[PDB]
RNA sequence: GGUGAAAUUCUUGGAUUUAUUGAAGACUAACUACUGCGAAAGCAUUUGCCAAGGACGUUUUCAUUAAUCAAGAACGAAAGUUAGGGGAUCGAAGAUGAUCAGAUACCGUCGUAGUCUUAACCAUAAACUAUGCCGACUAGGGAUCGGGUGGUGUUUUUUUAAUGACCCACUCGGCACCUUACGAGAAAUCAAAGUCUUUGGGUUCUGGGGGGAGUAUGGUCGCAAGGCUGAAACUUAAAGGAAUUG
């Protein structure tokens, strides 16, 4: 149920005789045998863990860390990625640009993977049948398939009852709106067919 | 002898500007326009207008220190005219004639190594 | 008229036939 | 009420080394504050004086030459090399029809490691007999002449600092030596060194910038 | 060119193709040069240097791959190296290289 | 018919040329078809230049102009710039002035 | 002898769903089972197995790819900034 | 700000202007020409790489291997279509300000698609020189582009050369211009549109009064838009071309 491969690295023990395996979303073009490096003094690779504070702008980092240490929040999705776009060394920030378009700033020290995650493209392909979808949800959670609010009667739903299917009001419904109400376009601040380039700037 | 100031004279047409500015440019001194000093639109540009401007930035430039300045004239540019304006010539005239000084001035129209497709498409602003 | 209104006038009314036709194959 | 004219505490502007005049203007600010000064927030702009007007002779009107604010000492602000450039004129005009016009180009890292671009400008010209009303190089011309202006340009940078290389520009030596290799290949005329620069300098250093002053 | 000379070494010398029959070569001393194909795994490449070192045997690390390597030689298969035995008229021994 | 051995103007060995912006109505017209003027006048003007070197530093200073090609659109050339329109013969002539 | 005359691989699904729909699935599925130069070992026995791996039959080494195809357009720019973003940092 | 003049429009959010950086994508100004190259579309920043090519030189090689071409095929401006990416600019659509009797426009603002690029399509332009290709012959002139041969030419100085650029005569092959008329033509004009009732070098293709009409129909190609092939009935005395006078 996830996009993206994942990619099983071992590690000695500073500290103890041992090996430590930990689990990485698999960049694009890493691979069995290949050796990752991970550090503030390290080697800009794709496959390697470098804090953002380490690399150039435009250096492109997968699954980087909102707070340093967390071992890893932002941009793990099959595709997806982040941008460096500015440091501010006095405060050691740094301005990432996320999948969704938005640009937060955190700490050079926040760490990333040096690369794109891997497995993108995946949703370029139809899912033509139902049973495609199926299977998909089955390995996620039970979400699939999806009655139309419009098609329940009233007790269950906002959009229900009625002689034809109409959802008989806005469908645009507060942030302030309660359990029970928000079904619809909540918080909607617009609506309608987008037209024209969108791309943030 | 002197103290050496900014003109930077930008003169095309419906307006004029003169604003003198610090050698540097960061710290300007005074500005004004044609626009500023006749009402009616139309009369924006005009010479007799870019004088009654040219002047009032005259004073100020005295006003306060800046006993002389070089210019750098300019017009439109761009993807545009290149031509200077109507009213940069009153301006020039009518600063070298208020009481300040002149000396090595140059133009710094915008001329690009041409691009970005000028405006008014194919068939031209036809009329 | 001009002769490539007249081409457009045509290219329309063959559309159209070509539409009216299809209804009945 | 205000009129920031009652205000704007005020500076003068002084040059650097191998040129004429130090002395060259001064400028408007607004009085140091705590918080918010006079001084760390500008101070470090630049000017644009013809060297001309910044060193006496007149065989001299056009190349432009632009001076970045890099220390200040109460009442006095040094200035240093942040590049040239040359008068929108003098170019239109060398650059007249009926010639070949060549144009050449290189990025390169003085000593003090300065990093900069310095263009090389040159036009064929006709020689005294040529009855022919226009004279072209051809373009296997055109290609060596580049290169030799390349090979030429790239040895004169990477002398110590631009503070050779403005003391090497300032007597246009560059531009005989293109035309002393050159004149092997095809005529020409004018040939000067243009345009230059500056778009990557190394750390502060009061050091150095001090040892053009004194 | 170098594959120009490795193609006069083909049309004129001896030699042999592939990663057990070159270290023959190597261990009775045959070899001129050994050419190393860029893909060929670290292990063998340091394998070879190492034969080579101890058998004094200059060694040219072709910088394409074997797919390749095994064209510049007029194969229709692939080689990983490739043992100069004896040099034909080429100059590759004594080029460059 | 045909009133022009130049055609339009002046492309004889060629197909396309890329076309300029009419420095008036901003009309796409081919380069060759073009029509061109040097616009080279002085940065002051007509009396501007005595009362120039007067309030000047400097003695005499230099005096620059401003160099700007101009490209017309036939119709601009024709409406107001060079253009009149020659008789039959008149016409065949190149010769500026 | 030509099976088919443009459905190929997407017969399987006969009429079904669209030609537009089943257009785009060819695509993605010719990529998808196709052999791929192994960069390692020179030969072609990449195939896939789940998107996003790509392991080569002979030789044995898998690599993180596209999702149907082994290296991705972004993938590949990717490689080439870091490429050059490294080699700022020694010059 | 924009204009013939305005207005819609932007302005405590310091607009417009200035100044220091930075981003993105387009484009290649000036030099650019009666100048180059390509089968045609078309091609103008540098550099490297990659294979291509005409002309010229040639006391090299082969020896009729060629000319031109139904079918068939490669490329084919712009827009347009499919799927990504890009989306600075300008900007079909649309909405607006104005003008107007009206104003679905012209002018002004916003600005969707587009404009750029990849992978596929489409196959059309007044795609023009409105002018098939190969070969022969017929007439004067000065320029120029590329190659070449000649010259006790000019200039570069070093010590004189070598060179490079320029000069002059010739020669092939280019893009073109000029003057002619042997000649041609309905003329305009044309060194081919000439060497035709004194009508034959070879070869391809198209037209046969105007409309109807590139319409209908079939076939075929295309995702589409559309491309190619392509009639009739019926109507009609003209339509048309060059030149002259008004
Ligand atoms: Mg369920
Ligand atoms: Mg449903
Ligand atoms: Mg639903
Ligand atoms: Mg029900
Ligand atoms: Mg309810
Ligand atoms: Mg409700
Ligand atoms: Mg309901
Ligand atoms: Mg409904
Ligand atoms: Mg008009
Ligand atoms: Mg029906
Ligand atoms: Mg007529
Ligand atoms: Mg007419
Ligand atoms: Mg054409
Ligand atoms: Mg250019
Ligand atoms: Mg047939
Ligand atoms: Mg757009
Ligand atoms: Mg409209
Ligand atoms: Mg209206
Ligand atoms: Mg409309
Ligand atoms: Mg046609
Ligand atoms: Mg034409
Ligand atoms: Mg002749
Ligand atoms: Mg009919
Ligand atoms: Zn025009
Ligand atoms: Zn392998």
């Amino acid at each position: 149920g996830r996009g993206a491969p994942l990619a099983k690295v071992v590690f000695r023990d500073p500290y103890k005789y041992r090996l430590r395996e930990e689990i990485f979303i698999a960049n694009e073009g890493v691979h069995t045998g290949q050796f990752i490096y991970a550090g503030k003094k390290a080697s800009l690779n794709v496959g390697n863990v470098l804090p953002l504070g380490s690399v150039p702008e435009g250096t492109i980092v997968s699954n980087v860390e909102e707070k340093p240490g967390d071992r890893g929040a932002l941009a793990r999705a099959s595709g997806n990625y982040v941008i460096i776009i500015g440091h501010n060394p006095d405060e050691n920030k740094t301005r990432v640009r996320l999948p969704s378009g938005a640009k937060k700033v955190i700490s050079s020290d926040a760490r990333g993977v040096i690369g794109v995650i891997a497995g993108g493209g995946r949703v370029d392909k139809p899912l033509l049948k139902a049973g495609r979808a199926f299977h998909k949800y089955r390995l996620k959670r039970n979400s699939w398939p999806k009655t139309r609010g419009v098609a329940m009667n009233p007790v269950d739903h906002p959009h229900g009852g009625g002689n034809h299917q109409h959802i008989g009001k806005a469908s645009t419904i507060s942030r302030g709106a309660v359990s029970g109400q928000k079904a619809g376009l909540i918080a909607a601040r617009r609506t309608g067919l987008l037209r024209g380039s969108q791309k943030t700037q | 002898s002197q103290v050496f100031g900014v003109a930077r004279i930008y003169a095309s047409f419906n307006d004029t500007f003169v604003h003198v500015t610090d050698l540097s440019g960061k710290e300007t001194i005074a500005r004004v326009t044609g626009g500023m000093k006749v009402k009616a639109d139309r009369d924006e540009s005009s010479p007799y207008a870019a004088m009654l401007a040219a002047q009032d930035v005259a004073a100020k430039c005295k006003e306060v220190g800046i006993t002389a300045v070089h210019v750098k004239i300019r017009a439109t540019g761009g993807t545009r005219t290149k031509t200077p304006g109507p009213g940069g010539q009153a301006a020039l005239r009518a600063l070298a004639r208020s009481g300040l000084r002149i000396g090595r001035i140059e133009d710094v129209t915008p001329v690009p190594s041409d691009s970005t497709r000028k405006k008014g498409g194919r068939r031209g602003r036809r009329l | 008229m001009r002769a490539k209104w007249r081409k457009k006038r045509t290219r329309r009314l063959k559309r159209k036939r070509r539409k009216v036709r299809a209804r009945s194959k | 009420v205000v009129d920031p004219f009652t205000r704007k505490e005020w500076f003068d502007i002084k040059a650097p080394s191998t040129f004429e005049n130090r002395n060259v203007g001064k400028t408007l600010v607004n009085k140091s504050t705590g918080l918010k000064s006079a001084s760390d927030a500008l101070k470090g702009r630049v000017v644009e004086v013809c060297l001309a007007d910044l060193q006496g002779s007149e065989d001299h009107s056009f190349r432009k030459i632009k001076l970045r604010v890099d220390e200040v000492q109460g009442k006095n602000l040094l200035t240093n090399f942040h590049g040239m450039d040359f008068t929108t004129d003098k170019l239109r005009s060398m650059v007249r029809k009926w010639q070949t016009l060549i144009e050449a180009n290189v990025t390169v890292k003085t000593s003090d490691d300065y990093v900069l671009r310095i263009f090389a400008i040159a036009f064929t010209r006709k020689q005294a007999n040529q009855v022919k009303r226009h004279s072209y190089a051809q373009s296997s011309h055109i290609r060596a002449i580049r290169k030799v202006i390349s090979e030429i340009l790239t040895k004169e940078v990477q002398g110590s600092t631009l503070a050779q290389l403005t003391s090497k520009l300032i007597p246009e030596v560059i531009n005989k030596e293109i035309e002393n290799a050159t004149k092997d290949i095809f005529p020409l005329q004018n040939i000067h060194v243009r345009k230059v620069k500056l778009l990557k300098q190394p750390k502060f250093d009061v050091g150095a910038l001090m040892a053009l002053h004194g | 060119s170098i594959n120009q000379k490795l193609a006069l070494v083909i049309k004129s010398g001896k030699y042999t193709l592939g990663y057990k029959s070159t270290v023959k070569s190597l261990r009775q001393g045959k070899s001129k040069l050994i050419i190393i194909a860029a893909n060929t795994p670290v292990l063998r490449k340091s394998e070879l240097e190492y034969y080579a070192m101890l058998s004094k045997t200059k060694v040219y690390y072709f910088q394409g791959g074997n797919n390749e390597l095994g064209t510049a030689v007029g194969k229709l298969f692939r080689v990983g190296v490739v043992s100069i035995l004896e040099a034909g008229d080429s100059d590759i021994l004594t080029t460059l290289a | 018919p045909k009133k022009r051995a130049s055609n339009g103007r002046n492309k004889k060995g060629r197909g396309h040329v890329k076309p300029v912006r009419c420095v008036n109505c901003s009309k796409s017209i081919p380069k060759d078809k073009a029509i061109k003027r040097m616009a080279i006048r002085n940065i002051v003007e007509a009396a501007a230049v005595r009362d120039l070197s007067e309030a000047s530093v400097y003695p005499e200073y230099a005096l620059p102009k401003t160099y700007n090609k101009l490209h017309y659109c036939v119709s601009c050339a024709i409406h107001a710039r060079i253009v009149r329109v020659r008789s039959r013969e008149d016409r065949k002539n190149r010769a500026p002035p | 002898a030509k099976r088919t005359k443009k459905v190929g691989i997407t017969g399987k699904y006969g009429v079904r769903y669209g030609s537009s729909l089943r257009r785009q699935v060819k695509k993605l599925e010719i990529q998808q089972h196709a052999r791929y130069d192994c960069s390692f070992c020179g030969k072609k026995t990449v195939k896939r197995g789940a998107a996003g791996i790509w392991t080569c039959s002979c030789c044995k080494k898998t690599v993180a790819g596209g999702a149907y195809t082994v290296s991705t357009a972004a993938a590949a720019t990717v490689r080439s900034t870091i490429r050059r973003l490294r080699e700022m940092v020694e010059a």
